[PDB]
Formats: C-alpha cells, sequence, structure tokens
C-alpha cells in the first residue's frame, strides 16, 4: 500500500543522481556531511526557537470570500505572470459583486 | 514540473486502517497464549470489520 | 599530573558492577511491572553467574513463569 | 479530598526521604553500613585538614 | 571604620600567607586550597539535605530514574534452558561427571 | 562590466617568450601529479592544493577530536552499562547466537564497545567538521573556476 | 599590559569602526562618524566648531568623568593613615597602599561615567547633531580619520 | 597574522599594515629586553 | 535539620570501628592463627572497612 | 488563479457559491464546462434526500428497538434520533461533495481554457 | 562559535527561517528571467544546500521516531523479535516527526540574503510571496518586522500610507 | 554438564536403556545441550604416550574502551605531527 509514493523517492534521489563527478570541475564542492552538520546545528536552533522564542501567529481573515485573490497593483509591482492580467480583471468583478 | 507529489497528510490519514489491524493482529496472536476462542472473537470480527 | 585522571582508569570500569541495593529497598505491594522485570534480571543474572545447579534450574523454572 | 491524600502521600514520602538523607549515619538501615561510614570519612578529612595546617606551622 | 579595619585584617592574613608561601610550594597550596574548596562544598551539600524543597527536587530525580524499567527477554527458541546451559563453560570442569574416573 | 584594450597580435619575439613561459611552468609540475594538460589544469591543480590542506587540518583535528572525546564523553557513557535500569548488574541478552561469555566482563565489555566504539568515531567525525575551516577552498559565487594559463604565471625576459 | 598605555582604547569614540556604521540610519551614521572624528582627530574641523565641541564633550564626559573619578578615590581615602600605631607609622606603605587604591577606583569611576553617559551624549546632544549636519562626513572622511587615529596613537606611543 | 588581521580591522591595507606591524613588535621587544635587563639589575 | 553531624552524633560513630573489631575479636578468640596487632593500629580506610 | 499551500485559507462556503454560479451562467466558459456544472448539479441533488429519508426510516425503526423501546423518553428520543442524524448528515456530506469536485472540475477546466494558470500550456 | 561562519548553508539564531516546506513553496512561485545572475547564484546554492538538507532530515528525525514507536509498543524491548510492530509504529510516526521537523523554520543565510537584500532581486521576491503566497508572507511578514527589517512589502508598515492587505496580527509596537 | 567428548561419551549411565527401565525422559536431559566445546582453538598433537591436547588462545574478548582508548593515544598523536608537519612541508 505503500507503493504509489515513489514520486517523493524520486525527489530525493534524483537530485543525488545529477551530480556530476568531483573532477570534471563544474564547481569542485563536495557539501554532503558538512550540510548534514550544518543542519543538524541549524534544526537544533529552529526548533529551540519555535518552541521557547517569538512565533509568528496564523490568524488570518476567514469570512471576507475571496479576500486572498490578491490582483496587481503598485503593491505587487507587475512582476507576475503574464497571463494574470485576465485573472485580475476576474478579481475586479468578483469584488464588485460582494460590493 | 510534472513532479507528482501527494500531500502526505493525506497519506497519512489513509494509513489508519492497515496500521490498525497490524496492531490488532499482534495482539491477538501475542494473547492467545492465555485467551480463549470466544474472548477473541471481538478481536477477529473486529478484524474482519 | 595528566596521567593521574587521564592513564589511570577508574575502579569501576574495571570490576564487576555490584547490586544497587537501593532499587530493591521499598518495593511497591504489586506485581506489577516493574516488580517482575526485577525478578526476571535477578534471577538471570543469577544463573548467569553461579557456580551452583540446584539454585540455577529452580530459577529457569521461575524465569520462564 | 483525594487531591488532598495524593498531596500528603507526596509530603510523607518528601518527608521519610529528607530525614533518611539527614539521619542515614545513626542507624544501620542501608546496608553494609554505607552512609555512616561517609559521615565518618567526613569528619577524618576535617580533622586531618586542621592537623595539616598546624602541622605546616 | 569598617574600611580601614578590613584593610588591616586582610594585611596581617598577607603577612602570615607571605610566611607560609616563603617555607612551600605552589603545588602544595593548589593542593590543600582544592581539598578545602571540596570539603566546603560538602559542607554546603550536607546543609541542605534536610530541606524540603531540595529534598522534593531530589525525589523527582529519583522517580524520573525509576520510571522507565525496560525487560529483554530471550526470543530464541532455546529460550531459558539454552541460555542458561551456554553460561556454564567456567564450572564444568569443577563436577563430578569430569573428575579422571578410568574403568579398568 | 568595461572591457580592456586588445593588444595586437604578438610578435615572433612575444611569442618566443610565451613558448618559454608555457614551457617553464610546464617543468614545475610534480611528476606524482597527475593532472592532464588543458585549460582548467592550473586553475585544478590551485584547488586541489587548497583542498589538501585543507584535509590535512581535518584530519589532525579528527585525531584532536578522537582525544578530546575519550574521557570527556564516551568512558562515562560506559559507565552506564555497569547495572540495568532494575539495578541488577549487567547480563548478557543473546539474540540469536548464544556465544559463551566465559571471562571475566565479555558480556559487559563488548556491549559497551559495540555502543562506544561507533559513538566515539561519530563524536570525533563532528569535532573534526566543526572545528577545521573550509574558508581557503570555500567559494560562494564559483569565481575561481577561471582558466588560467601558463604563460600568464611566468614573466620572462 | 604594563608596556603602553590603554586608557584611550575605550573612551572617546576611539572603539567606533565601520561596524557602528553598517547598521546606522543615515542621521546616525552622521552623528558617530562625527563623534569619531572630532573626538580623535579634531583638525579636521575649524577651530571655533572645536572648541564648540570640546566644551560640550568636558561638561558632559570629559570634566564629569574627572570629578566622578576623583570622587571614587576620595572613597578610598576614609582613613589615610590605614595601617599605623603608636609604636611604628609606616609611611612608605600607606603611601603604596593610596596610589595602589585611589588610581583603581578613579579608574573603575571614570570607565563607568563613560560606560553610562557617551552613548546618550552622542545619541541625544543637540551640539553634535547640529555639527554634525553642519560637516556631513562621508564614509571615506571617517575611514581617513581612523587611519589618523591609529597612526596618531602609534605617534604617542613612540615618542 | 594576529597583528595583520586586527590592524586590518581599523582603516588599512595589508600591505600598509606590514611596517606598522613590524614597529610594533620591534617596539615591544625594546621593552621585553628592557624589563629583562631591569629584572637582572635588581 | 542538617546532614552535617554534631559532636554527639559523632560520639556514637566513633565507637562503631573499635565495636567492630571487638566483635571481630569476640567471635574468632578461638583461633590461634588470627593474630590482632594488625587490629591494635589501623588506618582511615581499614577503619571505614 | 486560487493560492496554493498549506498556509492558504480553504475554500469557503460562499466563495464555492460564487464559483459554481459564475461557472453556470458566465460566458467566456465553454460550454462542456458549463454542462459538467449542470450534471454536478442534477446528479448531487438524489443524496441529500436519500440520506434523509433512509436516515428517517432506520430512526423509526430504532425507536421501537428491543432496549430503545424501554428507555425513558428523553434517552429513548435521543437513541432514537441518531440514526436520523447520522444518515441525514451523510447524505448532506456526499452531496456536496460529489457537486463541488465536479465543480472544481469544471473551475480547472475553465482555468486551463484560458490559460490562467503559470506552469500550464499546451 | 563555530569555524564556519562563512558558510552560504550556515546561519545562526537571528537569520530569516523558513521551513522545507515554505522554501519549497517560495520556489513554485518564481520565474528566473526576472532575476539577476547574482539572484540565480543565491537560488542555486540554497538548492544544492536545501537538497542535501531535505535528504538528512528523516535521519535526525529517526532518533526521535524509533523511541516514540518504542514507548507505544511498551516497556519491553524485543530486539530482532518486535521488529515488525516497532517498524510499521514507525512507518507511521516518522511522518509525524518529519513533519514537525519540515514546518520548523530553520535559520540560513542564504534565507536572509534572499528575502531581505535591498536590490532589485529582494523587492522582486518579497512582492511575488507577497502576492502568490499570501500565508507564507504573512508569517514571514511577522518573523522579519520582529527583526528589526524594515520594508515597504510588511503588513506592519507605519510609514505606508495604503492599507495592509492581510489582518495584521498583534505585536509589540 | 560436559566440555570434551571423550569424556561424555566415555561412561555414560544415562543411556535409554536405563532411562527406559525407569521411563522418565526430562526435558533438561536433552543431548542437544548436555556437550559444548569451548570455542577456543584446540587440537592434537603425539605426546610421549598418547594424544596431548594443545589451546590455542591468541587475544582475550573481555577488552574494555578505556584500554582500547590509552593504546590508541600513541597512533593519535603520530597523525597529529604527521598532518602538522605536511602543513609546514
Ligand atoms: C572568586 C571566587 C573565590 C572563591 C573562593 C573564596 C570564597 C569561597 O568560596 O570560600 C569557601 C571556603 C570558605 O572557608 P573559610 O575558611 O570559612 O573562608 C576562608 C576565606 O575564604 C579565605 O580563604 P583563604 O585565605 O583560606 O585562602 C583562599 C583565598 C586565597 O586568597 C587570599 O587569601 C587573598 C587575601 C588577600 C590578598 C591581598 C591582601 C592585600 C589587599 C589590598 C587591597 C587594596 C589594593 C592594593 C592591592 C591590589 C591588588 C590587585 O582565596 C580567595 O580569597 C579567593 C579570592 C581571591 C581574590 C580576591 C581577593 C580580594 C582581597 C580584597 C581586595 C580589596 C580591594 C579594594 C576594595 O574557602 C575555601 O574553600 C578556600 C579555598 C578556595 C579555593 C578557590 C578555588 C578557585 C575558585 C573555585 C570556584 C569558582
Ligand atoms: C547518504 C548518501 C550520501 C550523502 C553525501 C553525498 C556523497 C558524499 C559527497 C562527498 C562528501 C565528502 O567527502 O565531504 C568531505 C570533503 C572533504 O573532506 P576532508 O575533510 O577533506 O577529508 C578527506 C577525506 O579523504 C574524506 O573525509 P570524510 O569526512 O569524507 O570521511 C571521513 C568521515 C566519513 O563520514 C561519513 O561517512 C559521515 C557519516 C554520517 C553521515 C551519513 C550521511 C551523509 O568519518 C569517518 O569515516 C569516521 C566514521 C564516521 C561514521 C561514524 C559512525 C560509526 C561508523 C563505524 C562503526 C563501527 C565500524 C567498525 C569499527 O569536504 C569538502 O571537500 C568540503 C568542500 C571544500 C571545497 C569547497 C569548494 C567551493 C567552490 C570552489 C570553487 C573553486
Ligand atoms: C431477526 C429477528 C427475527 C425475529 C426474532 O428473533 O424474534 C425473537 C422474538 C422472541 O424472542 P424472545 O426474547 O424469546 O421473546 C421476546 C419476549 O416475548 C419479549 O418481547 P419484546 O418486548 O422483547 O419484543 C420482541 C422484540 C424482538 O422481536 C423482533 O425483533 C421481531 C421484529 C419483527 C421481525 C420480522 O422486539 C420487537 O418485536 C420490536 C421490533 C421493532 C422493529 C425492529 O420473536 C418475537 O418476539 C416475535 C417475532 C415475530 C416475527 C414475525
Ligand atoms: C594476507 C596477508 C596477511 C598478512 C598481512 C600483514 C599483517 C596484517 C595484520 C597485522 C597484525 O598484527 O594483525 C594481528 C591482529 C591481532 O592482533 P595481535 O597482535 O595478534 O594481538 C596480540 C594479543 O593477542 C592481544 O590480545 P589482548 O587481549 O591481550 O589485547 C587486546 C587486543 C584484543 O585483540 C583484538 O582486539 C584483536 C582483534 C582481531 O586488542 C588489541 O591489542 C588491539 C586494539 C588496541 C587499541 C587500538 C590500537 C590503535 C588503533 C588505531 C588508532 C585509533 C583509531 O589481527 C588483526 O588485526 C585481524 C585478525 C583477524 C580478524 C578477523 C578476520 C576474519
Ligand atoms: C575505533 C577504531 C579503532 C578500534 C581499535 C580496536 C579494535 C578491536 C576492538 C576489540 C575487538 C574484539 O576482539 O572485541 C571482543 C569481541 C568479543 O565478541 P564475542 O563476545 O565473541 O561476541 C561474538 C560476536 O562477535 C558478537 O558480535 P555481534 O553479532 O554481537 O555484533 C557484530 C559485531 C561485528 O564486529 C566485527 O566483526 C568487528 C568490527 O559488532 C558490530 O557489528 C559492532 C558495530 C555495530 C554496533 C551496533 C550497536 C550499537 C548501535 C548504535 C551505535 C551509535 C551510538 C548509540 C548512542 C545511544 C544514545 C547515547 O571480539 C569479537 O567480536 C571478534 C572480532 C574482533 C574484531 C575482528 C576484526
Ligand atoms: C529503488 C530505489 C530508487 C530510488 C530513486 C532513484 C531515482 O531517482 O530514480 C529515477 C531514475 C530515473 O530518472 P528519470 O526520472 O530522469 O527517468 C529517466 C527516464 N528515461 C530514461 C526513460 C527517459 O531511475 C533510475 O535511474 C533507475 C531506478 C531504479 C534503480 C534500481
Ligand atoms: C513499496 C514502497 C515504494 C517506495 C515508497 C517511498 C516513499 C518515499 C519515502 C522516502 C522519501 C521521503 C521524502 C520526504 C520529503 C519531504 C519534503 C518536504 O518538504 O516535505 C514537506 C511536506 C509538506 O506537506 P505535504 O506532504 O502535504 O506537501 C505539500 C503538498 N505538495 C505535495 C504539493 C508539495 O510534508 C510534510 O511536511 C509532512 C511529511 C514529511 C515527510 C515525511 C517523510 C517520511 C519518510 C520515511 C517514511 C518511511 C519510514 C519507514 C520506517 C521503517
Amino acid at each position: 500500500s505503500w507503493a504509489y509514493m515513489y514520486p517523493w523517492l524520486k525527489f530525493i534521489f534524483r537530485k543525488y543522481l545529477d551530480v556530476p563527478y568531483y573532477w570534471f570541475y563544474l564547481n569542485g564542492r563536495e557539501l554532503g556531511i558538512r550540510v548534514f552538520f550544518t543542519d543538524l546545528k541549524l534544526f537544533f536552533y529552529g526548533i529551540t526557537n519555535r518552541l521557547f522564542d517569538f512565533n509568528p501567529s496564523s490568524i488570518k481573515f476567514e469570512k471576507y470570500p475571496f479576500y486572498y485573490w490578491i490582483n496587481s497593483s503598485q503593491l505587487t509591482e507587475f512582476n507576475q505572470y503574464r497571463k494574470f492580467v485576465i485573472r485580475d480583471s476576474i478579481i475586479y468583478s468578483l469584488n464588485n459583486y460582494i460590493i | 514540473y510534472k513532479t507528482h507529489l501527494f500531500s502526505w497528510r493525506w497519506f497519512l490519514i489513509k494509513l489508519l486502517p492497515s496500521v490498525s489491524i497490524i496492531l490488532l493482529g499482534y495482539y491477538l496472536q501475542l494473547t492467545l497464549k492465555w485467551n480463549l476462542f470466544n474472548k477473541q472473537n471481538t478481536i477477529v470480527l473486529l478484524i474482519t470489520l | 599530573m595528566i596521567w593521574k585522571y587521564l592513564q589511570r582508569t577508574n575502579r569501576g570500569n574495571i570490576i564487576q558492577a555490584g547490586l544497587q541495593h537501593r532499587k530493591f529497598e521499598n518495593l511497591p505491594f504489586k506485581q506489577n511491572f516493574d516488580n517482575l522485570t526485577k525478578a526476571y534480571d535477578l534471577r538471570m543474572w543469577y544463573i548467569s553467574n553461579s557456580p551452583h545447579e540446584a539454585k540455577n534450574l529452580e530459577y529457569v523454572n521461575e524465569l520462564e513463569a | 479530598m483525594a487531591i488532598r491524600n495524593f498531596v500528603f502521600k507526596i509530603s510523607n514520602q518528601i518527608q521519610n526521604l529528607a530525614a533518611k538523607r539527614s539521619l542515614a549515619y545513626l542507624n544501620q538501615i542501608d546496608s553494609q553500613s554505607v552512609p555512616s561510614r561517609a559521615t565518618i570519612n567526613m569528619k577524618d578529612q576535617v580533622t586531618q585538614m586542621q592537623r595539616e595546617i598546624d602541622n605546616m606551622a | 571604620h569598617l574600611y580601614t579595619t578590613e584593610l588591616l585584617i586582610e594585611l596581617i592574613l598577607f603577612k602570615y600567607k607571605l610566611i607560609i608561601l616563603k617555607f612551600s610550594s605552589i603545588k602544595y597550596i593548589l593542593n590543600f586550597n582544592v581539598r578545602k574548596f571540596i570539603l566546603f562544598n560538602l559542607f554546603l551539600i550536607n546543609n541542605y539535605k534536610a530541606y524540603k524543597i531540595n529534598t522534593f527536587f531530589l525525589y523527582i530525580y529519583i522517580y524520573l530514574n525509576n520510571l522507565n524499567i525496560i525487560w529483554y527477554p530471550i526470543f530464541k527458541a532455546y529460550s531459558i534452558f539454552g541460555y542458561y546451559k551456554s553460561t556454564r563453560l567456567n564450572f564444568i570442569d569443577t563436577k563430578n561427571e569430569n573428575i579422571k574416573r578410568i574403568k579398568y | 562590466g568595461f572591457e580592456t584594450v586588445v593588444p595586437a597580435p604578438p610578435t615572433r619575439d612575444d611569442e618566443l617568450r610565451m613558448i618559454k613561459a608555457t614551457e617553464e611552468q610546464f617543468l614545475q609540475q610534480p611528476r606524482y601529479k597527475l593532472y592532464m594538460n588543458e585549460a582548467h589544469r592550473i586553475a585544478k591543480m590551485n584547488h586541489g592544493d587548497r583542498h589538501n590542506n585543507i584535509r590535512a587540518h581535518f584530519w589532525s583535528n579528527f585525531a584532536l577530536g578522537l582525544l578530546i572525546t575519550g574521557p570527556i564523553f564516551i568512558i562515562p557513557f560506559g559507565k552506564a552499562f555497569r547495572n540495568l535500569r532494575s539495578g541488577v548488574p549487567y547480563y548478557f541478552r543473546p539474540k540469536y547466537v548464544f556465544t559463551q561469555k566465559n571471562q571475566y566482563n565479555q558480556d559487559r565489555n563488548w556491549g559497551a564497545m559495540k555502543k562506544q566504539i561507533p559513538l566515539w568515531l561519530g563524536l570525533s567525525t563532528a569535532y573534526a567538521y566543526w572545528f577545521t575551516d573550509f574558508s581557503i577552498n570555500d567559494d560562494e559565487w564559483l569565481e575561481k573556476g577561471k582558466v588560467i594559463y601558463p604563460h600568464q604565471t611566468i614573466k620572462v625576459l | 599590559f604594563l608596556f603602553y598605555n590603554q586608557q584611550h582604547k575605550t573612551r572617546n569614540g576611539y572603539f567606533i569602526n565601520h561596524d557602528n556604521l553598517m547598521l546606522a540610519s543615515l542621521e546616525e551614521r552622521k552623528k558617530l562618524i562625527f563623534y569619531f572624528i572630532a573626538n580623535q582627530v579634531p583638525e579636521k574641523l575649524d577651530p571655533v566648531d572645536r572648541v564648540k565641541f570640546n566644551e560640550e564633550l568636558s561638561d558632559n564626559l570629559s570634566t564629569k568623568a574627572r570629578l566622578i573619578g576623583s570622587l571614587t578615590g576620595l572613597i578610598g581615602l576614609v582613613g589615610f593613615p590605614y595601617i599605623s600605631t603608636r609604636i611604628y607609622s609606616r609611611p612608605v606603605l600607606n603611601i603604596g597602599l593610596s596610589l595602589l587604591i585611589c588610581p583603581f577606583l578613579y579608574y573603575v569611576g571614570n570607565q563607568l561615567t563613560y560606560s553610562v553617559w557617551e552613548p546618550k551624549f552622542i545619541a541625544n546632544n543637540n551640539t553634535v547633531c547640529e555639527l554634525s549636519k553642519k560637516y556631513n562626513f562621508t564614509v571615506f572622511d571617517f575611514a581617513q580619520a581612523k587611519k589618523e587615529a591609529h597612526l596618531k596613537a602609534l605617534r604617542t606611543e613612540l615618542v | 597574522g594576529s597583528c595583520l588581521l586586527i590592524f586590518i580591522q581599523l582603516v588599512f591595507s595589508g600591505i600598509v599594515v606590514l611596517l606598522l606591524d613590524d614597529m610594533l613588535n620591534k617596539g615591544y621587544g625594546l621593552g621585553s629586553g628592557i624589563s629583562l635587563f631591569i629584572a637582572t639589575n635588581i | 535539620n542538617s546532614g552535617n553531624a554534631l559532636h554527639s552524633e559523632y560520639g556514637y560513630l566513633e565507637l562503631l570501628s573499635n565495636e567492630s573489631v571487638q566483635l571481630y575479636k569476640d567471635y574468632y578468640e578461638s583461633d590461634a592463627e588470627e593474630d590482632f596487632k594488625v587490629f591494635e593500629n589501623l588506618s582511615s580506610k581499614e577503619k571505614l572497612v | 488563479m486560487e493560492p496554493f499551500g498549506t498556509d492558504e485559507r480553504n475554500w469557503t462556503h460562499e466563495e464555492k457559491d460564487i464559483i459554481t454560479r459564475f461557472l453556470k451562467y458566465d460566458k467566456h466558459v465553454n460550454l462542456k464546462t458549463a454542462e459538467m456544472v449542470y450534471s454536478a448539479e442534477v446528479e448531487s441533488a438524489y443524496f441529500g434526500k436519500a440520506g434523509a429519508l433512509a436516515g428517517g426510516v432506520i430512526s423509526a425503526l430504532f425507536f421501537n428497538f428491543p432496549i430503545v423501546r424501554n428507555l425513558p423518553i428523553i434517552r429513548r428520543s435521543v437513541i432514537g434520533v441518531l440514526p436520523f442524524l447520522y444518515c441525514y448528515t451523510w447524505g448532506k456530506n456526499t452531496q456536496e461533495e460529489l457537486r463541488w469536485l465536479k465543480t472544481f472540475a469544471a473551475y480547472q477546466r475553465f482555468v486551463v481554457y484560458h490559460g490562467q494558470h503559470c506552469k500550464l500550456w499546451v | 562559535m563555530d569555524n564556519n561562519y562563512h558558510f552560504w548553508g550556515n546561519g545562526d539564531r537571528q537569520d530569516v527561517s523558513l521551513s522545507y516546506e515554505d522554501y519549497y513553496s517560495i520556489l513554485d512561485c518564481l520565474l528566473d528571467e526576472k532575476l539577476s545572475p547574482q539572484g540565480l547564484m543565491k537560488f542555486k546554492n540554497l538548492h544544492e544546500v536545501s537538497m542535501y538538507g531535505v535528504s538528512y532530515v528523516p535521519l535526525y528525525c529517526f532518533p526521535v521516531a524509533y523511541g516514540i514507536s518504542h514507548m507505544l509498543t511498551g516497556k519491553v524491548r524485543r530486539g530482532h523479535s518486535g521488529y515488525r510492530n516497532l517498524f510499521s509504529l514507525m512507518s507511521v510516526v516518522l511522518p509525524f516527526t518529519c513533519w514537525y521537523a519540515y514546518t520548523t523554520p530553520i535559520p540560513r543565510r542564504l534565507y536572509t540574503e534572499i528575502i531581505c537584500s535591498n536590490n532589485a532581486d529582494g523587492a522582486y521576491v518579497r512582492n511575488r510571496i507577497k502576492q502568490q503566497k499570501p500565508g507564507i508572507w504573512r508569517k514571514l511578514s511577522q518573523q522579519l518586522y520582529n527583526k528589526n527589517f524594515r520594508f515597504p512589502e510588511l503588513n506592519q508598515d507605519l510609514t505606508a500610507t495604503e492599507f495592509p492587505l492581510d489582518y495584521v496580527a498583534p505585536h509589540k509596537f | 554438564m560436559f566440555r570434551w567428548l571423550f569424556l561424555y561419551w566415555y561412561n555414560s549411565t544415562d543411556t535409554p536403556s536405563a532411562i527406559a527401565k525407569v521411563n522418565l525422559w526430562s526435558y533438561i536431559n536433552l543431548r542437544l545441550f548436555k556437550a559444548r566445546l569451548s570455542s577456543s582453538i584446540a587440537y592434537y598433537i603425539l605426546g610421549l604416550n598418547n594424544l596431548e591436547l594443545k589451546k590455542l588462545k591468541i587475544f582475550y574478548k573481555n577488552t574494555y574502551f578505556d584500554y582500547i582508548y590509552l593504546k590508541s593515544i600513541p597512533c593519535l598523536f603520530l597523525i597529529i605531527f604527521f598532518t602538522n608537519l605536511y602543513l609546514f612541508l
């Protein structure tokens, strides 16, 4: 029954497969065990902060319809997907339906 | 971009009955040492359902 | 100097450990998992280190129980 | 009443332990008379220390 | 007062300690001071033995120590008797059936 | 990202000086360093040197780590195999093979070693990776892969 | 150490470096740079501005520190005779004890009043802000002033 | 090395730091020699 | 009220070593192979033992 | 078009209704998508009524069950109405789930139709 | 402390903290054409560090999952004999511990350089997260404001003349 | 309890003939557990009259970690010295 979860297995190890040989001098990096120990320390820090430090709140606006369908404006810099302009129009129309 | 990654939370909620029957089967086999057939029919019927 | 606490091995690391008598003094009035495990460990250690066969076989039967 | 009884059981065990710590040297309840020796050992050390000072002088 | 008097006390103790150091080594002084500090720490620990709060902390420590007692069974088909027979090597030679006893 | 002045193609004297510099730099390669002739060779060699430097430091720290992890961690860890959680001294629990632990503390010492040697090596490796410095070879922007030519290293005449 | 004099290291903003400026605001960076330059390299300022800054620093940090150190040293002179009896007097010993105590208390008090009042003087003084706006030093000016201050300290050690 | 890094922390460059570090080392050595001579005398 | 012993406590504890030595002498007074001159003077470790 | 992620807000009832009525009646929507939403509406409606009716029948039987029939009126009523509540909830939930799954399929078809999803192209 | 504070995959306590789930979701809403070659380099270094990290996280969580699975079975260690129950409970519990780990933010220099950089790449990334990932940006804006970062894209911006685009969670002014 | 087969099979009185004369076959008397060798090498040479049993025992098995650590200090210091020598030269 665990069988159909193989895409995660490919997601983890294919990235290891696409690492070239060290002496081909593409980047000249071997960061396996270094990252192992560094991430062990980093996870200690992260868990400690999550338990005994400031934690961002998860409260949000959960009643207003389509509140988080944010359309482009000077507050978003217009660097989005090109064809999302249609979406903006839709959002505009929706926000005029709920006044 | 077709990674075909499925959510682990949904998978975990999917996994409950199989682990349940595994644990119930182990309890049934361990308690067979000091239990009778009619007293274990509860576990057998639960695993069947 | 340095060899006193770097080369001179501690006594406990060499000799066999003795029975911890603190853990068998005040036992709960129950046949619980703790007491049963204590009895099992006592008899297993005895049969592992005793040259006496009658007590060893008695402890073997009690260990099966 | 159950909460008070549980609290008193904990208090009773704590007080028994506290009296055992501060009076173990008097009795031979502990096997091999260990803690008593320890306290006696302490006295020896103390005595030695004072004698040491005098000897230095 | 209470400052010049303490300075005089420190100076007198300093003169005595100089006399001590003149007829002694650094190693001996270090050993004596370390032993005295160990004695002082033991004295403090003994002094705070009968306190209910310290005893409660020690009781919690003891209770957490003996909380997790684990049983290790023998999961081979030989079980207890096979293991028992495996532990007989040192005592086989001290048994009557191993005594030299020639038929003829 | 400006550009520099491109000199005119070299004359025969400049070509001869370049050839002399290249051959002199060729003569400097130790015979035990097996790097093939290529554009990146010198760069690779430099990289290799730095890598080797790091390697030495690492191993020193590794050895040092072993020492520092001897009495501080692993021996006190082995103090935990004297008695079980029930207070009874350590005894052998066999998995499949009923080995005869006839010697004095064969079972206790072997279990302690089985759980201490991996711990010793792991703590030593952690110490080595924590305390050695990889800064000399680290290149965040990968700017050190540029091709260096042998005639640029040596000045002739 | 005993060989050199290090009373200038932790006083008069000598400890300000680029780390103090990287995180500062533009106005705060200007104030810090001006304070360091005025305390360490007064030659970069006009003489009138030098006089104004010296007057503003003296009544707040320099002379106040001197007075606080003097008071703390006087605290250590409750009894000047110290060790003294009718049979024997110890003038040299008492002088040595005074020269060992009073300078120490002076140093402690001076360092304390610099540790308390210098940040507030830098951050909450109108003269410093006005002169910083008047001069408007840059990071290059701060780098040059840092070099000049280190070289002047080296020269003073040499002489 | 350590003195080089210390003096580079203050506004300086590696080439300029060498001369100042040499001067400071010479001064410290002279002070140490003077202290040794004073100890020998007294 | 304290783990530190008093003079009254130490008076009882000082008798323990001599009492143990005398118990050994009383149990083994028949043995002609037993030498008590070793018990005549003891060190701190021997007294604790 | 919708934000994606764990921290994002799930579709609310008002948003689902607005999207359903958008897909049903708006232009810019091909006939196939609208037909999908219509077929969602037609087939889902059976399950709410079926669940309510089956719960009513089962509760009528349960009100006279061998132990329930001899309970005091308050306990008897609660135990009798439990099957009705369970089956009514099942019917309503199944209707909502079927209708919304088909409607969300239609919404995905509309989004792909007008190219309103990044990392999706022919 | 450590001798490798220069490493880009390293970080201190007060660096920007992003969980692996947040990092992957953020990657899902960006385009490489809009980033300068330096920003692409930052993202590639982060990619290699993060691929190693996501490989290693289950190894980090394995001791805790092992202990919890042992405590669920009971107080009996049937080594080589309770492996079936132990590893069924492991295949259940290790995903839960990895869930807690992967939802835990971890600080990194690359995290604090990608988000908080003052050049055009940082503004692009911040605005892209602000618009396409409103919840991720809600948490991230709270974290950045708590760390004395002052950006226009933050919801907690007292100098702005436009109203915030999300709910501003309570915080100490 | 036997360690050697020649002692085990020399004079055995628990044979099936006798045990059948009593007809009480206890489980603890299984022949699977009666004899077991010492797990230390033991071969035979020719002595002066007969075979002589020689035991080949090379190393102990009860070594603890402290012995390993103390016997490794010179090797670790040699590694440190060689690495520092390589760095300097």
